[PDB]
């Protein structure tokens, strides 16, 4: 969604996933923790800012649609949400071209 | 493996000790030839005139832990009759051929493997040749009690336990491996005419 | 569990026949002719194989007793108990109807030189040479459809083995 | 010219994977022919009828294969509801695929994705998944059909020869 | 044409670049030394492509492999030879195939020596022809899907000995009858199976026969216990 | 061997620079991959130009059947050929260096280390195809010691008795065993 | 776990296998001996096992002239199951929350490709044994066993006696 | 040892819950009711997690059960025991005042044939759904808030437990309680 | 013309060493073999296999001289066939030596029967270099 808005090419088969991110094995104390958990709060942070500029949303919008679970996204709705624009450029069907025929 | 076969395994043994039979464990090693020599100078003290049953199943081994059972078995006062069951490796049969002669009873169904015994050398070159001349030694004095017991020449071990060499006992009453074979006697079949 | 069964001459082939399993049977199996030689002895069947030599080291000790021998078969018996449930004598080789019934010829082992191969195929090929010596005695059968049938591998239902002298009865007639 | 002539061998694979590949053929403005040869699993049917219809060729010893998209899920249990149904609707996509080329109903293709099963090439055509049987006289024609078009590229690589030496 | 950029390749771009693959590749000549997996077809496949285009001049076929796979090591899938053995059936009328076999050629190996044109296909004086059954030992996984991996294993022995058939001119029982023991072939008496048409030998015989070992020995007397020492030559 | 060498003008390396002159190193084992690198040699060496081939030989041991696929590429092509021997030839490197140039053209160092044995082989499963394996290993043991009775001159059945067992051989008994031809001085 | 065996309960505990099924034969083998009136209960707890393995103990269950008493501990994932409707009619027990999961049984096919094949015939030979057998124990039709046989099906106890795999539930 | 507090009628549930270890505590839950059922049985429950499957046969033991039973939660209760917990006689619930419980759904993996997946995706969730239904009933709690709170993977201080409803009396008076 | 390499090796077979040692003497003009740190029993024979005049060592540089070794496993007969093998080649390493410290051969099995390390000063001694460098 961070590019050019307008060319968002896309297949019409693929599959698009936003989940919050995870940390990898951290072993520590306490306050070891704390400072883990605010990596990972600047990373929500910066990824629904990009959300924001992209479809047109709030900031505590794109954090409680896309970065609170791990879910998934078709091809179709999510040209109606904001993610993808159109399909790649030249794209024509092999049944569509034999109707033509 | 099985740790509630032990037990059982255990007590059928030692059933079979108090009618004096013996047995030879798998591969024979250190650990099992410090058990079978206590178990062989343990029967005297019952009788010393009876002979000693001795069950005979080993698919291999070392050279020098079955010569500690060979010379126990004939510096004993009762006879000791040897009895193979199953499969009998070349420690094996000369555990099996160092009986009392006229005494070494089998079953005509087992086999017989008779070969030089298996080694190995490693070290410096000098250590090589020392290693090899005791496997030689072994192979020697193998060759040379299977040639007294047997009663056949010297040349004729040497070219036959060379390599890999099964007999039946059929067979091997007739090179003087087994004495005497043990079978029930059948009931004669209605052949066809 | 076992020990309370093995006074009435009660013989479990349980598992894979090893040189160490088998030899619990064999030295078990002197115990009971020794005390005594007039009443059977029952031995039951349930192992998927085994080795060549150990699995012949059953057969052959069966037949150093000089009392009666039964043997029974529960599910599943791979050219190592299924050798061994004919073994017995006729009459009293009975079967479960669902037991399955394996006839496969045994396998070999060889590794070293290319003379050691000739020599552990002769010793394969006297041992398969013997079983059909042996397994056309109790089922009287030639021994031209009997070395085909140790060929390929076939899973025999108990109603056929009636016919075919492997078994001799049915435990429950149906 | 600008024909694609890409051939299919494949025992397995990912299902992804012959979904890329297969509108990675379709975006194509040339044509496309696709040739399957020793068998046709659920990564390379896909790249089998991404081809132009009127040229996919399946060999008598070419056995097409249509296989369930297979998974590795792990998670809590609110995380294995949400990628489950994402293989309903994988399920949905090639059963998709598989009924706008065939000319086949949903219904009945979507009682043939719950088994594995094989197909033969006198099945192939009767599905719809090819089009003509590749025997050894059909075989001929693809053989000089990819020689004029290496020619017309190797036409101006005999002139590049030449004028190097 | 093509033949100047044969002595202009091996100038610049096939002789100083020492590897041997490409200057066989220029000289028409195409070696299967490699056992037949997912790398192997794929590039006899492309090397196919290109020999076809150039001239209708005789492509020669080295085989010397195990197959695909041996029996003492992780089997895969049969698929790949019928790949190799469709693509150079259609070669024949458009180009002259010779095929030769050096070294081995267990279980498929055989199946390409047999694809060559006919009066083309040779084999060498020791060469070995292996009958294999293939291929799939491992069924483990669920019991829903081995009653289709049955019609797998039956069709694929069909086509298998349907092409063996094609090319030897027999019956496609015999090929079955083969087919149950690991059969291997002398190439001396393979010319009468129909698997190739000549023996190529060399210049100077120097393989004497065996046949003069047996000296006639005589009949031992019926009143003679005999040893049962091992037969050891 | 790593640093390369010179043909006449530009860098090739030191292997394929005896290539050009005829002259074929083998260093390493006999196995499956470097054997389908030496019958394709012999074939594209046969194929430029009719001379003597060289071949010297630093084989450890090795399989059999690829080291047939070796031997039969030397009766077939209608060059010469010529074994010498530095180092050591070990199991079948040892038939390589018998395989042709019998009429003077077989060639060792002085303190080169011969070694002639039986071949082997190992294949398990089933008994009925552990006789057609054990019927491959005696047609393979015998023909391989009618080729080195042809050879060396030896009669056939020394050859049975003797390369059973673990048989080694200086250069000093290769000249009357008739497994060698001539014996390399210092220059 | 020597305290059930004087009060003629056997555990049915893991997958079944070769030992397993030669000890607990031979714990059936006693528990008749010493009474031929009083019942056997079990307490089957299984996730499946071997082929043979499970048709070991089906058989020798049918020989005690006494009838036994199967109760189900958890779960029986399709060869636990076969246990619990082998027994007798009005003595099949399960809890009010355990689980009854019906389906094929498990089983490989290594060898060669005329050897898998004569193989697979004992599969299907044992599918046809298995739901020979279980479909004259649940009273339903022949077509209905096959059907939901092929994929793994879970059976709810308020629903398995509708069914027939169990008689009744010990709720107190 | 064990021994002793088993004819006290007092068992011990410590360690990982398996399934060899499932019927060791059932086998002797019925043994204590066969011989006095009118004395009551405690239990101590100490367990890091288990399986579903057999973690459900210790609370139909305890269901079968026709004498009162009393529960003690020391150590760790992690998805498994807290449920094992509130299962017992209200009124008769204590554990040690510095217990942690952890109420939170079990886990599972799936792997295999596409219809393979969807029957233990529907299996595990109908095992969320049973394992609501069952644990709402003796908390007196309504479903849509104790649905909700069994996602959060946070332990819970035996303070908040009290009026929570999962357990009824704490062991010290509760002021050994701390936060 | 003249051949230069530099001598430097801690470990390997003796059997290698035989082959570098008659490659040495294949070259018509003569040899410079100039050991650097470490000579072992490999090393060595390539040390005393070059021509007499023009061996070269440093004040730090080190020769091992020792027995050859080998790994021998498997039936009791080509064992006694390989014990002869380790004794000759012994033996042809002994006569390799002698041709260029011009010893009697009973002395030099002696050295050969342990682990044997030399110096810079009494290599020159012993035949096996020419010089200091």
């Amino acid at each position: 969604s961070a590019g050019q808005k307008g060319h968002r090419y896309s297949f019409p088969h693929a599959k698009i996933s936003t989940a919050p991110p995870v940390m990898n094995r951290v072993f520590g104390q306490a306050v070891d923790a704390q400072l883990q958990a605010n990596e990972l709060d600047y990373a929500t942070k910066y990824y629904a800012a990009i959300l924001a500029r992209s479809t047109g949303k709030d900031l505590e919008t794109c954090q409680k649609q896309y970065l609170s679970r791990k879910r998934y996204f078709s091809v179709k709705e999510a040209y109606e949400e904001g993610l993808v624009d159109k399909l790649v450029p030249g794209f024509m069907l092999n049944r569509f071209r034999k109707m033509q025929k | 493996p099985n740790p509630l076969v032990i037990e059982r395994f255990q007590g059928v043994v030692s059933q079979l000790f108090q009618q004096r039979i013996v047995r030879l464990g798998g591969a024979v090693d250190d650990d099992m030839a410090n058990l079978l020599v206590a178990q062989l100078l343990y029967l005297d003290s019952v009788d010393n005139k009876r002979d000693i049953t001795m069950y005979v199943n080993s698919p291999g081994g070392s050279v020098t832990a079955g010569m500690a059972v060979f010379d126990t078995m004939r510096h004993i006062r009762p006879d000791v009759s040897t009895c193979c069951i199953g499969l009998a490796a070349s420690m094996g049969a000369f555990i099996l051929a160092s009986g009392q002669a006229g005494k070494r009873y089998s079953l005509p169904n087992s086999r017989i493997m008779i070969h030089q015994p298996l080694g190995g050398a490693q070290g410096q070159a000098t250590d090589i040749e020392i290693q090899a001349n005791e496997i030689l030694h072994h192979k020697l004095t193998l060759n040379g009690y299977l040639a007294q017991f047997t009663g056949q020449s010297m040349e004729t071990i040497t070219k036959d336990t060379d390599r890999d060499f099964f007999m039946s006992p059929q067979e091997a009453i007739e090179y003087g491996l087994v004495d005497a074979i043990i079978s029930k006697p059948q009931m004669l079949q209605s052949r066809e005419v | 569990p076992f020990g309370l069964l093995l006074r009435q001459r009660i013989v479990f082939l349980g598992g894979e026949v090893e040189d160490f399993g088998a030899d619990a049977i064999i030295s078990q199996l002197l115990l009971l002719d020794s005390q005594d030689p007039t009443k059977d002895i029952k031995i039951f069947i349930n192992s998927p194989g085994g080795s060549v030599t150990a699995g012949m080291g059953i057969y052959d000790a069966m037949m150093l007793c000089r009392a009666d021998v039964n043997t029974y078969c529960f599910g599943l018996a791979a050219s190592m108990g299924a050798f061994l449930l004919g073994a017995g004598k006729r009459g009293k080789r009975n079967s479960m109807p669902n037991s399955r019934i394996m006839i496969h010829q045994p396998l070999g082992g060889a590794s070293g030189q290319a003379v050691d191969i000739e020599i552990q195929a002769k010793e394969i090929m006297y041992h398969k040479a013997n079983l059909n010596r042996i397994m056309a005695d109790y089922c009287q059968q030639p021994l031209s459809k009997i070395e085909e049938d140790t060929d390929r591998d076939r899973y025999m239902s108990p109603l056929e083995a009636k016919e075919y002298g492997l078994i001799d009865h049915i435990i429950g007639g149906e | 010219s600008k024909k694609v002539f890409m051939i299919i061998n494949s025992f397995g694979g990912s299902v992804g994977n012959g979904i890329t590949v297969h509108d990675a053929l379709q975006f194509i403005k040339a044509g496309s022919l696709t040739l399957a040869l020793g068998v046709a699993a659920s990564a390379a049917s896909l790249a089998l009828a991404g081809g132009t219809i009127g040229e996919r060729y399946v060999t008598e010893g070419c056995h097409t294969m249509i296989h369930q998209p297979e998974g590795g899920l792990n998670g809590q249990a609110s995380d294995i509801w949400i990628d489950s149904q994402e293989i309903m609707k994988i399920r949905l996509d090639v059963a998709e695929i598989y009924s706008l080329s065939t000319y086949r109903p949903r219904h009945k293709i979507l009682r043939d994705l719950d088994r594995d099963f094989y197909l033969t090439a006198m099945e192939t055509i009767y599905y719809g998944l090819a089009d003509e049987i590749a025997t050894n006289e059909v075989m001929h024609s693809i053989v000089e059909m990819t020689n004029q078009v290496w020619s017309y590229h190797d036409s101006k690589q005999e002139r590049l020869l030449e004028s190097r030496a | 044409r093509k033949l100047s950029h044969l002595r202009k390749k091996l100038w610049k771009e096939a002789g100083p670049p020492p590897d041997l693959a490409t200057r066989l590749f220029s000289e028409r000549i195409m070696y299967l030394g490699m056992p037949i997996d997912s790398s192997v077809a794929e590039l006899l496949t492309a090397q196919l492509f290109v020999l076809v285009q150039e001239a209708p001049d005789p492509i020669f076929f080295y085989i010397n492999s195990t197959g695909i796979a041996k029996s003492t090591t992780k089997f895969g899938n049969e698929h790949e030879a019928i790949a190799v053995y469709s693509m150079m059936k259609g070669v024949q009328k458009y180009c002259p195939i010779y095929t030769l076999c050096v070294g081995n050629a267990f279980g498929e190996a055989a199946l390409l020596l047999s694809a060559g044109s006919p009066g083309k296909r040779a084999a060498l004086r020791s060469s070995t022809i292996m009958l294999r059954q293939p291929l799939q030992r491992l069924g483990g996984m669920q019991a829903s899907d081995i009653d289709i991996y049955r019609k797998i294993t039956r069709e694929k022995t069909a086509t298998m000995a349907k092409y063996l058939a094609a090319c030897t001119k027999k019956t496609e029982e015999q090929i079955m009858t083969d087919f149950t023991r690991p059969r291997y072939f002398n190439p001396y008496e393979a010319v009468s199976y129909g698997l190739i048409d000549t023996v190529l030998e060399p210049k100077e015989e120097r393989a004497v026969f065996k046949d003069w070992e047996k000296m006639g020995s005589e009949i031992a007397d019926l009143g003679l216990w005999d040893d049962e020492e091992q037969p050891l030559p | 061997c790593r640093p390369p060498g010179q043909r006449q003008s530009e860098w090739v390396d030191l292997w394929e620079a005896y290539t050009y002159q005829k002259v074929v190193f083998i260093k390493e084992a006999i196995t499956e991959d470097v054997a389908n690198n030496m019958i394709a040699l012999t074939l594209y060496l046969d194929s430029l130009d009719q001379k003597r081939i060289y071949y010297w030989l630093n084989v450890p041991g090795g399989d059999v059947v690829p080291t047939l696929a070796l031997y039969d590429t030397m009766q077939y092509v209608r060059s010469k050929t010529a074994t010498v021997c530095y180092g050591l030839c070990l199991g079948m490197g040892g038939f390589l260096l018998t395989a042709g140039g019998e009429k003077g053209y077989r060639f060792a160092m002085p303190h080169s280390i011969l070694m002639m044995h039986h071949p082997s082989g190992a294949s398990r499963g089933q008994a009925s195809e552990m006789h057609i394996e054990s019927r491959e290993l005696v047609r393979m043991r015998d023909y391989l010691s009618l080729l080195t009775s042809n050879a060396t001159g030896q009669p056939y059945d020394r050859v049975i008795r003797e390369l059973s067992r673990n048989k080694w051989m200086d250069p000093k008994q290769a000249i009357e065993y008739g497994m060698i031809d001539k014996v390399l001085t210092t220059p």
